[PDB]
Order: C-alpha cells, then structure tokens, then sequence
RNA sequence: CAUCGGUUCUGGCGGGGGGAUAAAGGCCCAGGGAAUGUGGCUCCUCCGGGAGUGUUAUAGCCCUGGGUGUAAUACCCUCGC
RNA sequence: AACGCGACGAUACUACCCGCACGUUGUAGACGUAUAAGAAUAGGCUCCGGCCUCGUAUCCUAGCAGGCGAUUCCUCCGCCGGCCUCGAAGUGGCCGUCGGUAAUUCGCGUAUUGCAAUUUAGACACGCGCGGGAUCAAAUCCUUUGCAGACGACUUAGAUGUG
C-alpha cells in the first residue's frame, strides 16, 4: 500500500508563529482569539522590526516561515521576550528572503538623482561584461 | 549620440468638469495625474501650473499650436484627481484629451 | 416548468406613483383603523406582564437565584 | 468561410470572357492577358506557389465551371460561371483533382 | 400522428440511412467518381515550393 | 456555525496504488485503473499514516463538511472495484413471446452491444450500448440471466439501468404484462 | 466478510459513523458533572 | 495608475459586469482597450438563470417590423461583453461614441495580438471576486447554445496558438538559461568596487 | 452600536424635606458617550423606580476601564430583545479582550441575525466565563480546544485598488 | 517672482490640564490558586505520539496587595509655532 | 448589413509604383506613448540547486534635441540581399554586406533665447512637385431582347460573326 499524494501545504497560524505585518514590523502569537483575530506581541530590541502587544487581524499580515518553538499559550511580555532572544527571530528573520526584498526596496527608495545616474553608469559598465559573457555563450552553442 | 527622452512634465488626462449629477461647471476641471492615487500624492502638485496643448488651421506668430494656461488648486475625491483652474475653462471636446502638469512652480 | 428554454412576460419591480401612493394611503389608514380597534378593544389584559426568567444555559443562574433568595431574605430581615 | 486564393486555367473560351463585360462587342477584351502569361513566366511559379498555398491552408476546395451557352439555341452568347465544390478525399486530392 | 422532429422518427431515419440507402448511395458514388477519374486522367522561393507572400483594420493605428 | 476542521479516514489495501494529484485520483489494483476527477470539491487530501489517506475541510459549514462522506464512498468505491470488481446478475423474464438476448462484442469501440428480439411479440430489434469496461455474459448455470462485470461500479449499474429501461412495457397494464428484464442480484466479482 | 444485511443491497457500502461535525468538543465525565448541577439547578 | 498606448486584456477567467465596469470607465477616461478570449469569460451564478436570462432577452423583439427598431440579439461572446460595455456609456452622444470607438473586442486570440503582452484585472478575476463553492458559467458555452457557429473553429485556432507559444517557452527557457549562466561567468570579470556600489545601491 | 464605553451611572431623587437622604442607584451603561449614558439611565429608571428626570439629579459618572485589555476571554451575555411576537431571553457567548468589545460584538450580532436595533436590546448581564468548563456554545467550544492550529486556504492577495492591470495572475497560496 | 492684507482648505511640530492623578504593561517584593498540566514519574503503542499523577521543576499562566510611579501611552480638552 | 468582409480580372488620364521635397493639410489627442508562455488557485514554477504576498519588476536610459577630434571597444542598433518561415484580419528567424555606435578616458565648442512662456520635434492618412520605372481600360446613354417589367431596374445582343 504506497500512496502518492500532491496537495497544498501551508503554513499554520499558531503559538510561536511569527507574522509580518503591513508596516514591515514583526510578532508573535501568543493566544488564538478566532480565526480571523489574534494576540500576538513583538518584544525585539530592533524599533523597526517591534510590534506592541495586542491584537492583529489576520487579514493584516503575513505568515514567516518562523515559529517559536514551545512557547506557551497566553505567556506575557517577559517569556516571549526571552523565546524571541533565546531563539534568535531577529537573524532568521534578517536571513529570510522577505527581509532582502524590503531592504532592497528601502535601498532602491533612498537614492538621490546623483546616486541614480551613478546606478545607471555602473550598470552600463556591469552590462558590457554581461554581454560581452552572452556573446561568448551564445557562439559556442 | 544620446537615446534618452526630454519629459519634464508629467502626464495628466482631463476628465471632466466639476459637477453634480446633471449640472456642470465648466470654471474648474478635474485632472487625472498620471502615478497620483490619493490625496498625499496629490498635495504635492497644488499649485502647480499645467498647459492644454492643442492644434489649430491657421498659423499665427510662427505657430499652429496654442496653449492654455492654468493651475492645480485642490485635491478631488479620494483617488488623487486633482482640481484645474485655467485662465479659460477647457473645451468640452477635451475629455479625455492629455495635459502636462509641470514642475514649476517648485517648492523643493 | 419549461421556464429556463421559454420564459413568459417578466413581473415588473418598477412601482408606479399612484399605486405607491395609493398604498401609502391604505397603510395610514390601517394604522390609525388599529389604533381605534385597540381603544375599543374588549380583550383582556393583565396589569403586569409574564416574566420569561433566566435561561437554563446561563452558566451562574444557580447563584443568581442565591443571590436572589439572599437578597429577599435581607429584605425580610430589614422589613 | 473566408476565400484565400483561387487559380485560373491558362486558356479561358470567348464565352466565358464574355461574363466579364457588359459591352463586349466595344471590348478590347483584354481579360486574362496578363494572368496568362504567369503560366509562361518562372515555369509557372506563381501558379505554383498558389496551389501549394491552397493544398496546405484550405479545407472547401471549388472548381468555377462555366456553360457551354453556344450548344444551346439561346441568343445569348455570355456564358454562365458557378462554384462546384469538390467533395471527398483529401485537400491535396482535391487541388490535383481541380 | 408523430412529426417530423421526433425522435424516434429521426432514429428510424438513422437506421434506414445507415442500413439500406447507404450502400446504394455509397455504390452509384464510386462510378460517378471512376467515371470522373477517367475524364481528369484522360529554390523553393525562386520554384513556388516555399510559399511567400503574394505580389479596416484589427489594430489601432501606430 | 463554521467547523475550524474536518477530517475523514480511507484504509487502503496493500497491493492497491492510489495516487492523487489536483483532486484526480487515480486508484490501481489488480483487476486495473480508475481515474476519477474531484476538482468540484474543496477537500484536503494527506498521508496520515502508511496505507491510510485523511480527507481534511479547513473552515468549511457543515454543507461542505458532510461532502466529505460523499468523496470518501466513492474514492472506496474505486478502491473496491479495482480489488474485487462489481457484478450485476440480472434476469429477463417472459409470458408468451420469449426474449432472444444477443451479446456481441464491437471491435472498432471496444464496447459490448446487447440485442434485444421479440419483447412481447414486437418486431422491432432494441440494441443498447455498454459503457466502456463493462463486460456481459449470458449465464450457463441459470435459465434466462445476463451477466455484467466491470471495475466502475457506476458504469456497470447504468448499464444495467439502460437495459432496464430499454424494455419497458407502455399502454398496458403491468399488472397483467410482466416482461421485461429486471436486476436480481448485486454484488463482488471475487 | 459483512454479517448482516443492508435493506438496500448496497453491499459495497463501508459501515457509516454518525455525522457528529461537533465531536470531540465537551468530555464525558464533563457532561455527567454538568448534568448533576442542572438537575439540582432545575 | 499609468497612461498606455493601448492595453490588451485576457478575458479569461473575468466575471462580466466587472470587467465591462473597468472597461468601460477607462474608455471614457481616454485608454483604447483591447480584450481577447471573450468566450473564456465568466458570469457568476449557475448557468441556466445566464440561459433563462439569454431567453428572456431573444423575447424582446418589435413586434410590427423585426427588422428595425428592435433588440438585434447578437450570439458572439465578444458581442455579449460589447453590449455589457455598451449599456455603461452613454453611447448616444458623440463623446460616448468616440469612447466606444476605443475598444476592440475578439474571440480567440488574433495576430497580432498573439505575441503582445496580455493583463489582467484583479478587480474582476472570478478566483478573487467569487466565494468557493458558488456556481459560475461560461460565455462561450452560453453563446454556442444560444446560436453562436464558431466554437469549434476557435479551439482549434487557440490549440495551434498554443502550440507555437509552447516551441516560444521552449525557445524562452533555453535564453533565460543562458542569461544567467552569462550573468554568472560575467561576475568574476566586473570590477569588485562597482559590485559592491551596486549592491549597496540595490541593484 | 458603536465605539462604546462603560460608564458607571449614579443617580438619585431630589432630596425633599420629608426624604432629606434618598437612596442612590448606580447602573453600568455602554453607551458611546455622558450624554448617551445618562439619557439611558434616566430611561431605565423611569421604567423600573417611578424617578423621573425632572424630580431626579446625576449624582456620578464615572469610566469603568477594562482592567485586562490584553487577556483573551469568553463573555456568556444574558439579554432580552423584542420583536414582533414579544420579549424573548436569549444567552450567547462572545471571545473578546475585552467588555465593551463583547457589547459591540454582540450588537453587530443581533443586528446581522435578528435585525434587532439598539433600542429593542436589554442587556440584562454580562459575565466573565471563569473557567473553560463554563463555556457551552460550540463556536467557542472549538476555539478553546487544545492545541488548536488551524491554516488559511484560499487567501485573496490584496492588491491597491488603484492599480487597475497586473501583467501576472495572482496566487491564493499565502 | 518677492513682501503684505482679507477669506479659506490642508500637513507637521513643541508644551499644559483631566480620568482609577487613565486603565494596561516592563522590572522587582509578599501571599493564594488552577489547567487547554511544563519538567519528572507510570502504562500503552503504528515508536509517531497518546492516557494517568500534580502545582514549577529542565515552560509558563491566573488572582490579590505593595514599590518604581506624579511612569509611559490611548482618549478628551487646551496654549502656541 | 444599401455606412460588414473576402478572392480574382482589366485598369486609358492629371491615373499606378519607386526616391526625396515639403505642407497656414487632417485626425476623441505621441513625448521611452518598450515587455507573447500555457495552466492551476484545497496549488504552481524551475536552470532540478531550489523558488512563489508584491510589476515597488525587466529592458532601455549620459554626449549642441545631443557637435567636432581622439583614446578605446567588438557591444548594441538600422537599411538592404539570400534562404527559410508566418493565412484568425498573414511577418518574423538566421546568415552576409554596408552605415552608425563612451563599455574607459580626454581636448575644443555651447554664452546673448537676457529670471518662465508647447520642448512647434512622432505615427498614419491626404495633397502639391520634380527625376525615373511600368500600362494603353471600361461603364452609361442609344438600338435591341422578353427568361423581365407601372416607371426605373433585370436577362440578352450590338466591333466580320455559328453575327
């Protein structure tokens, strides 16, 4: 009896699952109130990255591939803190590919029109190589 | 030789009059500004000046085409068009028709 | 019914002005008809209203009813 | 149905030259004349071409056939030109059959 | 009395089509086409072979 | 009320092969294949455990949670199909005129072809059309039985169903006229 | 193999659990507790 | 919000009056729309009352003279989202007409609009709009039992254009391939400082 | 009906010389304002004490704050609400953090359910559910449940209704 | 275009006051308690995890009182730039 | 469909085609008016390593509205020719010639439009010119016909003939 099944897998909110939220700062839930509201609390040291306890609507985030692990329903500020730091969020959050885009974004939304036509110079240069690469690509097949 | 563009406006398309449902007023315009969606956005082009570029027939001064001039004065709705005042009211055959919202006079 | 391969004349939802109007009269007049019959009206009723109570699934009832049988007993007590 | 293309015969008869004019008698009758000389031009490359483009698009294949009026004791010398469709085999068979 | 668009008098009709005046049909066909084969018997740009272009509109005009 | 999560529960023998991929199951056995497409409903299908398969409903009313049961019977349904198969005895019965059950085999579809001669005296000649998979036999051991067998318990009843109403007796009372053929036994071909 | 008979003759038919959608959610000791105080509730 | 040439729409998977919506006010702001796969379009509800509905409209006629005047029922799906669009504008004035005059509507997909650029309407998509476990028809399949001839015809075009557009991907994969290993191989000889002033950048 | 708030109503009659003292009476109104409040606490006593608001006076107002905002909890709420048949009981149970959220809760519940308005509503008594065993209704009864996790299928992604095309088909997986 | 006056729309910033001198909450102090029972212990197994015991252990939570504390912040009112 | 469309034949002129030479010519309105997978949405994509909220992306993007001369590079673009290819309302691929071309760096010029005044700049269609290449047609009235007919309209015939 071997069964092959392909289905969709998802991730799963619960205590210890991280969210991201609209403003780019992140929790944690702590208690399940329905299925559309949770309690979730961001202790992390980072101010952009922190989130006040309280209640998120579902809706207004986002699911992290990170969860907590073992961390107990209904634990206040001080435990959560303590998982969040003993389990190292903030890294793992920063290694996700989430955290790259955003900081791309802000990278991309911070340039000066001095810094916009030095991207565009080096990228011509950067273009040049590249093509100069294709070129010895495509000749070879 | 270089390849890039000349813009130094920004686009915008003329909608309509103000208005009720069945009255209009031909006295100020509603400009849609090309990447405004809200207010925010729109509170940065009021006052700035905007030209209805059009062709006529006949060539006068050197020219077959006119210009009428005007200004931003105040956001419209929620979705970032805009209130256009111009020194005469726009032609009503317009709607729809482009114009270029520019830079000046700037506050940066 | 053969409805869906030949359908008949439709019902109109358009109302038209004399029979809103027309309407709106009869509804006054029923109101006031049923103001008057309850003026006249001969069937009894009691001064005071029957009280539905606690609901069963009402997870304190038990202790409201201490709180009630305390409470009337004070009343006793003071009175 | 839409009409790609359609291929005519090298030598059309008087008659059915006569379906093409309404005052022919004046005529220069210089119908066909330049088609004609397709057949004579590149081997007939353009003909060519026009049957192999009919062989690989089309699906209805029809022959225009035309009467032969002066057989008939009609006055009427302009003979008549009707689309006759050829029914079965293949797309390739029907424009060798034609 | 059964109409022309009924059923089974259409499936009858299959029948006999299928069944009887098929053959026939079929028959008297392949002599009127023999008959017919015997009247009808009796560079690729530069030879026509590749078939180039020969010697209202669906989009807005640019 | 909405129900946060549904679950149901399929045991799967253990020379059976099923595979699911985008709600189409494919179920294998020894007697074949059946593919059956189950894209119309919102379901969850996992491995909960080795040989059983769990049907989940995430938020679902108690609509779309009962159509649970329903996948359920019919992905068993297959599995018992591919397994032991599904056989339909049925028996055609007479008065007068006796019933002449010819049974052929059409090459070109694949299909079988059950040709019905003298019901109550007509002249006509019924033919029905098997569904493809489904095989009829005439029975030797009884007098007057057809024999369907098949691994699509659907398509051998609907065939036995046509086979049915092919036969039926109009403008008389069925009181007193008692042919026809009629689906006497249902059950496993093992 | 099924020991008994089903009236329809479906005989293929798994035998069927009880739609109970809200199962599992209250306890049976739970329910004996909460009958004890209804009853001296009542 | 961003002015185009002219934008061309999938018409798959669209529920109608949305769409027609959309269309309908972007026309009358001054974009020239086009949309294709008409018959792919969706209506919301189970496809008898989009039936019941086809039939009550085919009721309409003038009763002295149906040759003018009257309701000319066209079976097309791309003439059914032409009148969807048609009764959102004012097309009996000249500011309507020259908004109507702006769209183009098809089955199928046609050169050559077969090798532009096809987007879509998150406001109309139907996997968006409709709850799950709610009924929806198609166009198409409501045009050709109501009398629409061309159902065939078109599957069989869009089987072909699909044909060349998979030998496209093909052709597609095998350059995005060689992109990135040229964008590899390229690395080493870019000069390092303007690697990192471009990652810092962002770029 | 509202961003309410619970305030604390004490009123009395006008002191007299044969009552010099009268007796105060205090009630918890959700109201989303003083003025709200006292006009229903003047109305309730005119229904249940015969103390009219022209012989009576506002002794107190005062703002009962929720002591836990950010503890999740479950609210039995006992109330009695009028159609047309008459005063029917009715119990329900509501998962909040808080008292008025549960009030505006199960305001905006008997508005989609019932259609009943605010003023055909008499919030008899809301409670606090001390223990998991109290809980009867199974909507909360699942939400109480032991490790519950639970996915989310079928996400619409949001998209700014500004932004009219998308050159890609949007995906439902997360 | 600059500097003004009248009317008006809109954005930001710095203070003051009130309430349970907000209620929370963080970190400490002293008591009490329970389970959707953590660790530990016992028994089952598909060895994946279940069932039982009970009060912090190798997670925590709830209630009461006290300190930081005239804490912060929300809401309302208000003085200006 | 008399304001829907297709194929074909012959097309006299001031008609047709090619080149450039411009419009007090017009158009519901150029200003980078750049970008093809299909499919599913309780699942997909891939280079097979992994990846998927997100087009806030990708390409292109500097120089008198963009000159002249180098240093330097073999990159990008365009017109033609060949071979193929593309019929849903038909057009792209490869190869070759020719021409242009900051990926790096530099030298001479920009002024005076005077503190802003559309940045007159694109595409299609039309017209007038030359300089060339190609071709010498029909319809209607009229007479006649009666397969037709109120009148028009229609079927015919009228050039040497089976008139």
């Amino acid at each position: 009896a071997e069964i092959n099944v392909e289905a969709t897998s998802w991730r799963r909110v619960e205590v210890g699952r991280v969210l991201k939220l609209e403003n780019g700062s992140l929790a944690a839930i702590v208690e399940i109130i329905d299925h559309k509201r949770v309690l979730a609390d961001g202790p992390s040291s980072d101010p952009k990255l922190a989130t006040p306890r309280g209640i998120v609507p579902l809706s207004r985030a986002l699911l992290t591939p990170i969860v907590i692990p073992k961390l107990p329903r209904g634990a206040r500020t001080g435990a959560v803190k303590k998982a969040w730091e003993a389990y190292g969020v903030d890294a793992k959050w920063k290694e996700t590919n989430w955290a790259k885009k955003q900081l791309q974004q802000e990278r991309r939304q911070s340039l000066t029109d001095f810094d916009r036509f030095k991207v565009m110079r080096l990228k011509k240069q950067r273009r040049f190589e590249e093509r100069k690469a294709l070129a010895k690509i495509k000749a070879a097949a | 030789p270089s390849e890039a563009g000349h813009r130094l406006y920004v686009k915008g398309r003329h909608l309509s009059y103000q208005r009720g449902r069945r009255n209009t007023h031909p006295k100020t315009s509603l400009i849609k500004i090309e990447g405004v969606d809200d207010t925010a956005a729109a509170n940065f082009y009021l006052g700035k000046r905007v030209a209805y570029v059009y062709r006529a027939q006949k060539e006068v001064r050197g020219t077959k085409i006119r210009v009428i001039w005007g200004k931003i004065t105040r956001p419209h709705g929620n979705s970032g068009v805009v209130r256009a005042k111009f020194t005469h009211p726009l032609p009503a055959r317009s709607f729809g028709a482009s114009v270029r919202i520019m830079l000046y006079p700037s506050s940066i | 019914a053969g409805t869906i391969n030949k359908p008949k004349k439709p019902t109109s939802k358009r109302k038209t002005t004399r029979l809103r109007a027309k309407i709106s009269k009869r509804a006054a007049e029923k109101k006031r008809k049923e103001r008057k019959l309850a003026r006249k009206n001969p069937e009894w009723r009691s001064k005071l209203k029957k009280d539905p109570g606690i609901p069963n699934l009402f997870p304190y009832k038990e202790r409201l009813l201490q709180q009630i049988e305390e409470e009337r007993i004070r009343r006793k007590e003071e009175l | 149905l839409r009409s790609l293309t359609t291929v005519w015969a090298e030598h059309l008869s008087d008659e059915v030259k006569r379906r093409f004019y309404k005052n022919w008698y004046k005529s220069k009758k210089k119908a066909f004349t330049k088609y004609a000389k397709k057949y004579a031009e590149n081997n007939g490359a353009s003909i060519t071409r026009e049957l192999e483009r009919i062989k690989k698009y089309c699906t209805v294949v029809r022959v225009l056939a035309h009467t032969q009026i002066r057989k008939t004791p009609l006055k009427q010398k302009k003979a008549h030109l009707m689309e006759i469709q050829i029914n079965g085999g293949s797309v390739a068979d029907k424009v060798e059959f034609g | 009395a059964k109409s022309a668009r009924a059923s089974r008098i259409k499936e009858n009709h299959q029948r006999f089509k299928k069944n009887i005046a098929g053959p026939v049909e079929a028959a008297r066909l392949e002599r009127l086409s023999a008959k017919l084969m015997a009247i009808a018997q009796a560079s690729g740009v530069k030879s026509g072979k590749s078939i180039g272009r020969k010697d209202s509109s669906i989009v807005f005009p640019m | 009320m909405r129900y946060i999560h549904s679950e149901e529960t399929i045991p799967v023998p253990e020379n059976v092969k099923v595979s699911i991929k985008s709600r189409l199951v494919t179920v294998e056995g020894p007697r074949g294949k059946l593919q059956k497409d189950l894209s119309h409903i919102a379901v969850n299908f996992s491995v909960v455990k080795k040989g059983v398969i769990g049907l989940e409903i995430h938020h679902g009313s108690r609509k779309d949670v009962a159509a649970l049961r329903t996948v359920r019977t019919i992905i068993n349904n297959m599995i018992i199909g591919v397994t032991k198969g599904f056989k339909y005895k049925m028996r055609y019965v007479y008065a007068h005129f006796p019933i002449n059950v010819n049974v052929e085999k059409n090459a070109e579809t694949g299909c079988y072809e059950v040709e019905i001669r003298n019901f109550i005296g007509e002249k006509i000649v019924r033919k029905v059309v098997m569904a493809p998979g489904v095989e009829v036999e005439i029975s030797k051991a009884q007098k007057d039985e057809l024999i369907l067998s098949g691994n699509s318990l659907e398509a051998v009843s609907q065939s036995a169903a046509d086979i049915q109403q092919i036969c039926k007796v109009r403008n008389k009372d069925i009181r007193k006229f008692l042919d026809g053929i009629y689906v006497s036994e249902k059950g496993n071909i093992v | 193999k099924n020991l008994g008979m089903r009236k329809n003759g479906q005989v293929w038919l798994p035998a069927k659990k009880a739609f109970r959608p809200t199962k599992g959610l209250t306890s049976w000791e739970l329910r004996v507790k909460k009958r004890q105080e209804q009853a001296a509730m009542k | 919000s961003s002015f185009e040439s002219v934008v061309v729409i999938d018409g798959k998977g669209h529920l109608l009056g949305r769409l027609a919506s959309i269309v309908a006010k972007q026309l009358l702001s001054g974009q020239k729309i086009v949309v294709v796969r008409c018959e792919a379009l969706n209506i919301s509800g189970e496809f008898f009352r989009a039936k019941l509905k086809y039939h009550a409209y085919l009721r309409k006629m003038t009763r002295y003279n149906p040759t003018r005047g009257g309701p000319f029922h066209f079976r097309a799906p791309s003439r059914i989202f032409y009148k969807a669009v048609r009764g959102m504008i004012p097309h009996k004035t000249a500011r309507g007409a020259a908004a109507l005059e702006r769209l183009k509507v098809f089955e199928g997909v046609p050169p050559p609009y077969d090798k532009k650029k096809k987007m879509v309407v998150p406001q109309a998509l139907r996997v968006l709009r409709l709850q799950p476990g709610r009924k929806y028809c198609t166009v198409g399949r409501l045009s050709h039992e109501v009398g629409w001839k061309y159902q065939d015809v078109v599957a069989r075009l869009e089987e072909r254009r699909k044909a060349k557009g998979a030998a496209y991907y093909e052709r597609k994969k095998l350059a995005a391939r060689q992109l990135s290993e040229a964008k590899k191989a390229a690395a080493a000889k870019v000069d390092p400082k303007v690697s990192e002033a471009l990652a810092a950048y962002g770029y | 009906m509202g961003r309410l708030q619970e305030y604390q109503v004490i009123g009395r009659h006008l002191p007299t010389e044969a009552n010099p003292n009268p007796a105060l009476y205090r009630m918890r109104i959700f109201a989303p304002n003083e003025v709200v409040a006292k006009s229903r606490f003047w109305y309730f006593l005119r229904g249940l004490k015969k103390v009219k608001k022209a012989t009576g006076e506002i002794v107190s107002v005062n703002v009962i704050s929720e002591k836990h905002p950010l503890k999740v909890k479950n609210f039995g709420i006992w109330l009695r609400y009028d159609s047309r048949s008459g005063t029917h009981n009715m119990y329900k149970e509501y998962r909040e953090t808080s008292r008025v959220a549960a009030v505006e809760a199960m305001y905006a519940d008997m508005a989609a359910r019932h259609r009943a308005r605010f003023r055909s509503i008499h919030i008899l008594k809301v409670v606090e559910l001390e223990k998991t065993e109290d809980v009867k209704r199974p909507y909360i009864k699942q939400l109480v449940a032991k490790n519950l996790s639970f996915p989310l299928p079928h996400r619409v992604p949001k998209i700014s209704t500004k932004k009219i095309f998308s050159a890609k088909r949007p995906s439902t997986f997360s």
